[PDB]
Order: C-alpha cells, then structure tokens, then sequence
C-alpha cells in the first residue's frame, strides 16, 4: 500500500488489512480447530507474527501500520481465551530488511540511516535472525509464554 | 491421556501402526517427566541402582514414537 494516506483508504487497504490482520486470526483459528478437533494439547504451532516498528510513523501505508499493530493483541489473547495449547505466539518486529516487496522503494538511504550506527538487515540476515525463533530454546519460551 | 499422552479406547478402535507422544506445552512436559520417572528399581549389594524405561527420552525430547509391524 503506497501513496495511500488516511483519506485515501479504500477497496485497496481493506483487503490488505483482510490479508494481513483478519485473515491471519482466521488461519490461526482453524489451526486451533484442527488441533482441537483432533484433541492435540501438546503440539502447539509457534505463530511467527510479522510485527512492525512502523505504527504510523512512515505515512501513506493504507491500512498496513493498523494491520501490524493489530497483531500485537496476539500477546494478551494467548492468555485470555482458550487457544494456548495449540498456539503459541512469537512477534518478531522486523527492522528494516532491504529487497522485498514491502521495502524495496526505500534501499537508496539505508547507507545514511546505518551512519547513526543503526543495522538495515539483507533477507539473509533478517532471515537468519527470524529461523532463530524455531530454534529449541525459543520454541520452549513461546510454550511458556 | 493424563499420564502418557495416549489414548488406550484409540489403540484398540483404531490399531495405529506408530502413535507419536508430543512433550510440547507445559502438559507435555508433565507426560514427558512422566515417561522419564518411569525407572526400573533393582536392589544391588544393598544400593538402589535405579535404570530408565524410554533411554531416548530426555529433557530434550519433544516427542516419543511407539513403533510396530501391523498395530
């Protein structure tokens, strides 16, 4: 979603926010119902949820920034209702990784932004970084909270 | 179910040719202990030497496979 500023949200945005917020709850949630269905308590999926540092903050991003901060109920639900044995939820708030869909309008000043000793991350990297989510030791935090 | 993960009414229905133990969650690691303080008590020059059920099962173990030819 590009060049959507809040009073363009429209057709657009919507599905975008169906794809990237609703429909994630729904694929999460038939997940629990399989598991359910098939009384397994003691496999949970880890959900890696694509949160974001960006809530708004860049601008003319259509319904993106509601999308990813809408996620972050995720955190409290786990707890709430009755879905954590099944699920378990691992946000991982994805800096800036050059080369996707997403951020490749963006590549240009990365060299600028990391002269304020901060890291832009390749796919490889930001890759790297998230396949340490599924490793033993964070699967077994995720199972705990 | 409570203890080891499985259900006795589904082997007998079903016969499964392998059935799998998952230790994920804080309910599989209460079977998994499970499975690891199931030990063999022998008396040995008047010393408890307590030897383990499931060798493959340890703390690290994220589940046990049953394994048979038919069921």
């Amino acid at each position: 979603e590009q060049g959507i500023e809040l009073e363009h949200i429209d057709s657009k945005s919507e599905f975008a926010h169906r794809i990237m917020l609703t429909n994630i709850l729904r694929m999460m949630g038939c997940v629990k119902k399989q598991k359910s269905a098939r009384g397994i308590e003691t496999r949970p999926a880890q959900v890696i949820l694509p949160m974001s540092p960006n809530h708004g903050t860049f601008g003319g991003d259509g319904m993106y920034s509601e999308s990813k901060l809408s996620l972050e109920t995720l955190f409290n639900r786990w707890h709430s209702e009755s879905w954590a044995n099944q699920l378990t939820v691992c946000g991982a708030i994805i800096g800036w990784t050059r080369g996707t869909g997403l951020m490749s309008a963006n590549n240009i000043i990365a060299e600028g932004i990391e002269k304020m000793g901060v890291r832009t991350f390749s796919q490889k990297e930001m890759a790297f970084n998230l396949l340490g989510l599924l490793t033993p030791e964070v699967v077994e935090l995720c199972q705990k909270s | 179910k409570d203890t080891y993960g499985f259900s006795i009414l589904d082997i007998v229905i079903n016969n499964p040719v392998n059935l799998t133990i998952h230790f994920g969650g804080e309910k599989g690691k209460r079977i998994r202990e499970n499975y690891s303080a199931m030990i063999f008590e022998t008396i040995v020059d008047g010393k408890l030497k307590t030897e383990k059920i499931f060798k493959e099962i340890n703390e690290h173990s994220t589940s046990y496979t049953f394994r048979s030819e038919k069921g």
